[PDB]
């Protein structure tokens, strides 16, 4: 056994273009809309609830998730890979940020984080 | 032996109206033997001020590791770190050496600057933090200094009375401590306006 | 403590005293020291209130695991489990444990596993700091075969005496039976067994 | 350090004096015992205090995590089991004992947790160097069927017998009520029988007593521009 | 130097309006093993005073022969020896004072905490403690052992400062001693069911009252217990 | 093992004014973390205008105390009724306690008076003897907290005169009786709230020409 | 070993160090030299437990060297000052500490200034005008307290670093086999061949 | 503590500090470590407080019942020895005493006996005995000289303690000096070591290290 | 060591096994514990050989010539004078010492004396390592006025329980009767008294 | 004290003893004499714990001093030797024994011979032609070995002694500050001044 891929599937082809990055955002495309609007007082952030069948219970799909309690997430793409993003982000918040500070992160360090997880998937073995 | 014990020193900060005070003494020893009349225990990252008192290689090196993790702060968060923040970063530090602590006596001295709140804080060697309203005492006049303070000490007290009151609280324990004086210092914190005076003590 | 189990026609019954003493002081008079690690096996705790509840919440586990994959364990399934437990940690560990269990097949049946981790399968079994004043008791008046009226009077006037003794033992006289009919839980006061 | 916890009718009271020591020294006069586990399990520490502050933060940290995980509000086993765990692994070098309160789904609960990792139930527990005072009180006064009301008196009176009696105990008395259907209230200072008598003097110097060396202003502001 | 061997826990005690209250449980115990169930350990001396020990058992029949001793003692050559010379509460408890402070100062101590209740000449209650070491002190609640810990917080309700005891009665004073050998009996784990109780009042005297027991105990509510946390069966 | 020494807890205050003496303890009794007494006096009018505490192990203090006591009786047999003068019971309690070096009377003993000019007088020993007059002493649990307070309020210490900065001390004046006595009780009120075996009550017993004289006063019993 | 002294002068550090070298019974060695030179302008001088001494210097030595090279610049005083504080701060914590103290006298080129710094095996990091590390401290620091002033000359330095080597040999009860004394100021490390 | 004591053309000078300590607490600033024997016999406190203060008082009344048997003043060296001999019977049980029997007689002239609790008796020129010894002696040694005045002699006495005072963390609070002739001994007053410092800093231009 | 005192209607029996020890080493299997200090007192040892003998020893000096003088002692006399040796010298004992008489007067009478050197008068009394195993059984089957069978009865079935389980324990049940009638020796092997 | 040497030669005993008296970390004194005459041609030095040296040699001394008044004679020093011996022979099983070790140097007038007696704290007597206590003999003695002959002169012993002395102040860690020399023959005891 052993995870004998060590080395990146994400590479620059001679264009200068990294492939699976750009077909990672086509996918995103082919995704449902989302959208999010900032306001004085407040944001808000917006989807549709895109059910794969009737018989399935849209509520218990979540697809706007509270990350700590004055930040949230939405997205556009595969969910499954969302889902795993925000068990992850959600655990970030805390190790890396409130065990140390005692406090929940801003927003953009929260998202710093968010993206430096999605940055390693591009490079890392 | 008794790693809190073998330099010496002691820390005190109060709080008064709109403003803090943080003190320390200027002695580092070798047990019996004075060393250095300059050795400075409070420091200041920004607008908050920690004083540190122990084993003095702690000191040193807690200081450097503070000003090493407020500086990535500033630069991440693109602003400078509050003392509550300080406070817990303090906490955590201590903590994560739990079974091969710093020998220290850290005092956290500052206010807030959006709220413009006076905040002080203490904690023992292993990151138990002590948020007092009135006052933080450390060192190894510690009991003299808690005497000192809690009878002397009245709430809300302008700048310069403060001054009056941290500086008889910290000579008058020194005095009653062999492991300390030599000198001393007092910080007079405003919201945008700090002052440092040296004060003047018996050098023995 | 003062703790025992005792095997009969029907099955078997785990006894207990309640009291959990730190040095002089009763830290707590009504503990429950009879235990369930599965659906009708059970286990009287001895020794280190932080071990035997660690080992017995780690038993529990693997029983529960090994029903999700091979069915019902059996008792000596579940003392092997306890075993390989105390045995392999035998210098980290202070536990005096009893196991008692109901098959369809084997009917009642007590194992002891002392400190040293050892296995010893019993009619009956007595262990805890009170069972030392009432090893001749109940060697005099233990008989197999006993019906389920005899098996509770037999444990409770024995614990009555381990109680009345042992300093270390005392409060209420619990009690779990093991039977094809289920699971039953009985509980008896200090007015009730103090008079025996 | 006094602490109890009080079960009742329809939920579980915990409260605790407001004094931590060093020693013969009294460090903090009114000190917050009473910590958040999550919003309605609460616990109350005694012992190494640094421990008991930290592992409730652990743990609740955890437990919140998990909590957004399963889509569910967090259970005191879990708070209970997650703890009991991490200090067992420990072997009681970690310092910490706990009462740890609370409610959820599966209803009101009330436990007692040790360095060692020894976990007990009950409806009414004390631990700390008073716990002795306030379990005297506890056992006077304790019986089934308590009201809300009733389980706070009772509760507070157990926590001032160890401040009146117990050294290791004083000054104030904390309280935190969790009730089944109901936010849970944190009574932050609920009882203050040890207010300090004004002294017979005011020590306010005059202005100039102290001697002084040198002045300076120090710089906390950042590089500036120009 | 020596270590105890056979042993007596708690005696508790307070003072009322018209005089002291002292209790003490029969136990002699044998380190954890509950060896004898018969001990008394109130003993009177006279007809004003009671003497409670705790502690060592081999200890306190030694100074229960001294006190006997002292009463023979006290009656020679004294015609007032059942009048204006008998021997008082402060007498006795000077006596013992001393010699425990005199042992403990050659390293050889009568291991023991003594409370010295009774009644004075003129009316006045005397409650005193001394132990092992010679320390003495005073208070309208006296207690040794596991009785400091837990009965005095419980009688202190009842008379908690000196101003208290004119307002405190024999039925009020009596019943915070029940209660409090009661809890000492769900809470101490050296400790009997079965005591005795004595009340030196300076009206009705001397009340001696023997096999007495902790009564009207609640341990219904262990029945709805169970296991250590996640057991509900 | 047996340990015949004890900690009963307990902080005594000792003061010396022009034409008087005052001489201060707390009544609070105590063993580990258990309060014994919450009265139980432990200073002593041992005649001839002499007051006495022996504060620490109240087992030795109590046995000085009254061996003393019993050495101002025998003065006065042995030497026509003579009084005692404060000197004197210091240089014999020097005596008492030495005469124990090898197993101390395990206390810190202070006496308080008036000397044959009628000046106040206090007397502070160490367990084992060695003694000295002073004008403040504080002895027993808060006596660090104590001291440094005085020094300050009593005796002036780093408080110079405003305007001069650091060249003009602040001058030594005398102190009344009622002055004193607030020092007396603002120091124990200050030692109550910082340290656990110090509360319940406070009795000072004030030494004059005229006699000694008791004041009682209430401190925190948590 | 046993006797370090070192004063800060107007435009020099100099640095007095024992030259003997005991075993249990026997004085094995009455001339050895316990100093380093970690650059051109910067010499650390060291006593401690046996062996720790000579390998945690030459070690530092080594560090110093390799960043010479690297940088082509030679580090300031304060610089190398606080590099040894933080190996020694490092090694109080590990499994077998350094028992070594030290104390660095350099000359400054970029401010013109010589410094000394008194470093203990604790990481216990001092600016001084004079220092000293063990019991030599005791003996010396009352003529130095006296005596020093911060314009004294090199000459001047060297008369009151006899004076304190006087005391020394006339009340320590250990025969320290005199001492090697070196100067460290602009023009770099020079010694003090007779003394 | 550190107490001095040297002899010199002009007698003996005593001089001692003033400070008492706890482990790191300061009992006392205004201790007395010269115990005055008698008019012409001084002696210094180290070690133990109650050792040296209880056994000096009671040489004195030893040296005073000597003197009237035999009509004439105890010597120093007699004096000494009554002390030493008493301690070294007490040899093993615990006594700490360090200290210097100082004394001016014809026979004799200045003579300055150190004795010990070990049993040492020694006779010296120059004594230091302390925590702080070994600051006083360099200035001592170093300024010591026979044909010193006895104002300046006085001066080295007070400068020597301060020296200590400074830097030995167990010692200071004031200097209490005295000379000691023929006709006995003369108090020459206590020094607070506060004030001392700073007009012996300026004065002298000593302590340049220390801002004042 | 497992030794007992049982009074009963005609007067008091002593009981005690016939094992002596040191350490697993049994250096005595036929050890007569049951000492004689007077023509109808007598003693039952426990703990160190050397000072029980010696204190037995000189006990018997005493009431010898306590006979001479004033006639015969009570057992109650004989309990104190060996209770002022072992509690006077406490600090250099370890000796438990069960005291047991027939007076005309007085009847049957047992006294236990344990370490510390306290006096207890009982019905009847355990001691020895062995006693601890039968505090229960002898507890409920103990009854005052019992006749001389169902006193060797009690006696028998008591140390054959301790034997059974205590190491320390072992060899022959002796006992001593006393009664008005006289002073009657028995003895027990171990086929009779393993198999009750 | 530390360094006690002793060498008898033709006619006449060459005691010399260390001037040191040091007291933990300081050197109380320089000039220290180690030794008492027990009569006109005997003299004793000696060497040990603090207190008990003196004590023992000023009490042996009074003894010596008190037969020769009472016999008006002088005792041999086999005679004095065997005294001595005998009370520390008799010192070693008291309750707290005299840590005491001595040499004695004595001419015997009858016999006109010196004579050199080595005794220890337990009572171990030899008569030797050169001996020491403590570690002086493991530097010496090879010196002594190689050089001694019992026909040596007085200037020839000391001229071996001073080169003991020269090894010693080598190769031991201490500073003795020097030894005090006193010479025994027929004439009696005389010190040599300068040495
Ligand atoms: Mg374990
Ligand atoms: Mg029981
Ligand atoms: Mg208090
Ligand atoms: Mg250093
Ligand atoms: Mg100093």
């Amino acid at each position: 056994m052993t995870d004998r891929y060590s080395f990146s599937l994400t590479t620059f082809s001679p264009s200068g273009k990294l492939g699976q990055i750009d077909y990672a955002l086509t996918a995103v495309k082919q995704g449902v809309t989302s959208l999010g609007i900032k306001a004085t007082n407040g944001v808000v952030i917006a989807t549709e609830k895109k059910s794969s069948s009737p018989l399935a219970m849209s509520e218990t799909l979540s697809k706007v998730s509270l990350l700590t309690p004055d930040i949230g997430a939405v997205y556009s793409g595969m969910g499954p890979d969302y889902r795993v993003l925000v068990d992850k982000s959600r655990k970030v918040a805390h190790t890396s940020y409130k065990r140390i500070y005692g406090e929940y992160p801003p927003t953009k360090l929260l998202v710093s984080e968010v993206a430096k997880i999605m940055q390693e998937a591009t490079q890392s073995g | 032996s008794d790693p809190s014990s073998i330099n010496g020193g002691i820390v005190v900060a109060m709080t008064g109206k709109d403003c803090v005070a943080i003190a320390c003494d200027l002695r580092l020893g070798s047990q019996s033997l004075g060393v250095s009349n300059k050795f400075e225990k409070i420091f200041h990252y920004g607008h908050v001020f920690l004083g540190i008192t122990g084993l003095a290689t702690d000191v040193t090196t807690l200081n450097e590791m503070f000003r090493y993790k407020t500086n990535l702060y500033k630069l991440k968060e693109e602003r400078a770190i509050e003392p509550e923040t300080f406070t817990q970063l303090v906490s955590s530090s201590l903590y994560e050496r739990r079974f091969g602590p710093y020998f220290v006596g850290p005092v956290v001295a500052g206010i807030n600057s959006k709220s413009g709140k006076p905040f002080i804080a203490g904690f023992d060697l292993i990151g138990c933090i002590d948020e007092a309203k009135d006052f933080i005492v450390s060192g190894t006049a510690s009991d003299q200094l808690f005497g000192m303070c809690e009878s002397l000490y009245e709430p809300n007290l302008e700048p310069e009375d403060l001054f009056e009151t941290i500086s008889q609280a910290l000579l008058n324990a020194a005095d009653r401590d062999a492991l300390s004086g030599w000198g001393a210092v007092v910080y007079i914190i405003k919201k945008d306006e700090v002052v440092k005076r040296y004060l003047k003590m018996r050098q023995d | 403590t003062s703790i025992m189990a005792v095997t009969f026609k029907d099955g078997v019954i785990l006894g207990a005293d309640s009291r959990t003493t730190t040095g002089a002081y009763i830290a707590n008079r009504v503990t429950d020291k009879l235990t369930r690690v599965h659906d009708k096996i059970w286990c009287c705790r001895s020794g280190s209130a932080a071990d035997t509840q660690a080992i017995a919440d780690i038993v529990q586990y693997h029983l529960e695991l090994y029903t999700s994959q091979y069915g019902t364990p059996s008792t000596e399934t579940a003392a092997s489990v306890f075993k390989e437990l105390c045995y392999e940690n035998k210098d980290n560990l202070t536990a005096g444990i009893i196991v008692a269990g109901y098959d369809d097949k084997n009917k009642g049946e007590v194992y002891t596993i002392p400190l040293g981790g050892s296995v010893h399968k019993l009619p009956y079994a007595i262990a805890g700091s009170g069972s030392t004043f009432i090893y001749g008791y109940c060697d005099k008046n233990f008989r197999e075969n006993m019906s389920k009226e005899e098996t509770v009077d037999f444990i409770k006037h024995s614990l009555s005496q381990a109680i009345k003794w042992d300093g270390s033992s005392g409060g209420v006289i619990r009690m779990v039976v093991l039977t094809a009919a289920g699971v039953e839980r009985l509980i008896f006061y200090p007015d009730e067994y103090e008079q025996l | 350090t006094t602490i109890v916890g009080v079960k009742f009718n329809n939920g579980v009271v915990i409260a605790a004096d407001t004094r931590s020591t060093q020693g013969p020294i009294v460090a903090d006069k009114n000190c917050a015992k009473l910590h958040r586990i999550s919003p309605k399990i609460w616990c109350a520490g005694a012992g190494t205090a640094a421990d008991t502050e930290a592992v409730t933060q652990l743990i609740g940290s955890n437990i919140e995590l998990h909590s957004l995980y399963t889509s569910r509000e967090p259970r005191v086993v879990s708070a209970l089991q997650m703890l009991k765990q991490h200090l067992f692994k420990y072997q009681g070098h970690i310092g910490a004992y706990l009462i740890v309160a609370g409610v959820d789904p599966t209803g009101s609960h009330l436990f007692s947790i040790h360095a060692h990792g020894s976990t007990d139930v009950g409806y009414y527990l004390s631990l700390g160097s008073g716990s002795l005072a306030a379990m005297a009180v506890l056992e006077s006064h304790w019986k089934q069927d308590l009201t809300k009301e009733e389980a706070i008196k009772l509760a507070s009176d157990a926590i001032q017998a160890g401040i009146w009696n117990d050294l290791g105990s004083g000054s104030n008395v904390d309280v935190c009520v969790m009730e089944i259907g109901k936010d849970a209230e944190y009574l932050r200072n609920y009882l203050t029988p040890n207010v300090r008598e004004e002294k017979q003097k005011s020590y306010k110097f005059p202005r100039g007593t102290t001697a002084v060396l040198k002045e300076s202003i120090v710089n906390i502001c950042d590089i500036q521009e120009e | 130097t020596q270590q105890p061997i056979v042993t007596g826990t708690s005696v508790i005690s307070m003072k009322y309006d018209n005089g002291v209250i002292i209790a003490a449980d029969n136990l002699g115990s044998y380190g954890s093993l509950l060896r004898f169930n018969g001990v008394e350990r109130l003993i009177p001396v006279g007809d004003n005073t009671v003497v409670g020990i705790s502690g060592d058992i081999s200890d306190m029949q030694h100074i229960e022969r001294l006190l006997k001793d002292l009463v023979t003692e006290n009656a020679y050559d004294n015609p007032l020896a059942d009048a204006e010379e008998a021997l008082e509460p402060s007498y006795i408890f000077e006596y013992l004072a001393t010699v425990m402070y005199q042992r403990r100062s050659k390293m050889n101590p009568l291991w023991n905490a003594i409370i010295v209740a009774g009644v004075q000449s003129n009316g006045d209650q005397f409650l005193r403690y001394v132990n092992l070491l010679g320390v003495t002190y005073s208070s309208p609640t006296l207690a040794t052992g596991f009785g400091a810990h837990m009965a005095n917080p419980l009688l202190r309700k009842v008379v908690d400062r000196e101003s208290d005891i004119p307002k405190t009665t024999v039925q009020v004073a009596e019943e915070a001693i029940v209660n409090a050998m009661r809890v000492l009996y769900y809470r101490d784990a050296r400790s009997s069911r079965n005591f005795s109780l004595a009340i030196i009042d300076k009206n009705t005297g001397l009340t001696f009252k023997k096999n007495l027991q902790v009564e009207n105990m609640k341990w219904d509510f262990a029945k709805d217990i169970k296991g250590y946390g996640t057991q509900k069966i | 093992q047996f340990n015949p020494y004890g900690d009963n807890g307990g902080t005594i205050l000792g003061i010396a004014g022009e034409d008087f003496a005052v001489l201060a303890g707390d009544t609070r009794n105590i063993t580990d973390y258990s309060i014994n007494s919450r009265y139980e006096p432990k200073v002593f009018d041992c005649g001839d205008n002499i007051v006495m505490s022996a504060n620490g192990f109240a087992a030795d203090g109590d046995a000085l105390v009254k061996r003393f006591k019993n050495s101002v009786k025998w003065y006065h047999f042995d030497h026509n009724d003579k009084k005692l003068s404060i000197n004197s019971a210091a240089r014999n309690i020097q005596h008492l306690l030495y005469g124990k070096r090898f197993f101390p009377y395990y206390v810190h003993t202070i006496i308080a008076g008036l000397d044959e000019d009628g000046k106040g007088a206090v007397y502070s020993f160490d367990p084992v003897g060695s003694y000295e007059r002073e004008q403040c002493r504080a002895g027993g649990a808060a006596a660090s907290l104590i001291m440094p307070f005085l020094d300050n309020q009593v005796n002036f210490k780093n408080q110079y005169e405003p305007g001069t900065n650091g060249k003009v001390k602040k001058p030594l004046k005398y102190l009344s009786v009622e002055e004193v006595i607030k020092l007396v009780r603002d120091s124990f009120t200050s030692a109550t709230e910082r340290h656990i075996q110090v509360g319940d009550g406070l009795e000072i017993l004030i030494v004059t020409k005229d006699g000694v004289r008791k004041e009682f006063y209430e401190l925190k019993r948590d | 070993m046993d006797i370090i002294l070192g004063i800060r002068v107007q435009d020099s550090v100099i640095l007095a160090s024992s030259k003997a070298v005991t075993r249990g019974i026997s004085v094995l060695k009455d001339s050895d030299d316990k100093t380093r030179q970690l650059s051109p302008h910067t010499l650390m001088s060291f006593a401690g437990e046996a062996g720790d001494t000579v390998q945690f210097a030459e070690y530092i030595q080594a560090n110093i060297q390799l960043y010479s090279i690297r940088e082509d610049y030679e580090l300031s005083p304060q610089a190398v000052s606080s590099f040894v504080r933080q190996e020694l701060a490092k090694s109080i914590r590990s499994r077998r500490p350094y028992q070594v103290n030290v104390l660095i006298g350099g000359y400054d080129k970029k401010k013109n200034k010589p410094e000394l710094y008194q470093i203990d095996y604790l990481g216990t990091k001092v600016e001084l005008p004079y220092g000293a590390h063990g019991y030599s401290g005791f003996y010396t620091f009352s003529l130095l307290d006296h005596h020093y002033r911060p314009d004294m000359t090199t000459e001047e330095g060297l008369d009151l670093l006899k004076l304190c080597v006087q005391e020394l040999e006339k009340r320590m009860p250990m025969d320290f086999k005199g001492v090697i004394v070196k100067i460290v100021d602009k023009d770099g490390i020079r010694q003090v061949d007779d003394f | 503590t550190t107490t001095l004591a040297f002899r010199f053309q002009g007698g003996i000078i005593v001089a001692v500090d003033s400070r008492a300590t706890a482990g790191n607490w300061v009992a006392s600033q205004t201790v007395k470590k010269v115990i005055e024997i008698n008019p012409f016999l001084l002696g210094t406190v180290a070690g133990g407080a109650a050792d040296c203060q209880f056994w000096e008082t009671w040489l004195g009344s030893q040296c005073r019942l000597h003197e009237l048997r035999e009509k004439e003043r105890i010597s120093v060296a007699a004096a000494s020895k009554i002390l030493s001999n008493l301690v070294y019977q007490y040899k093993g049980a615990g006594l700490s005493m360090g200290t210097m029997i100082c004394g001016y007689t014809r026979k004799e002239g200045p003579t300055i006996y150190y004795v010990d609790s070990d049993g040492t008796r020694l006779k010296g020129d120059i004594f230091c005995v302390g925590s702080g010894q070994t600051f006083a002696y360099g200035v001592l040694d170093s300024n010591y000289k026979w044909d010193l005045s006895v104002e300046d002699a006085l001066y080295l006495g007070k400068r020597s303690i301060l020296a200590a005072a400074h830097r030995d963390a167990y010692s200071g609070g004031s200097v209490n000096l005295y000379h000691v002739t023929e006709d006995g001994w003369i108090y020459h007053g206590n020094h607070d070591v506060g004030e001392l410092f700073w007009k012996v800093k300026e004065e002298e231009g000593s302590f340049n290290n220390v801002i004042g």
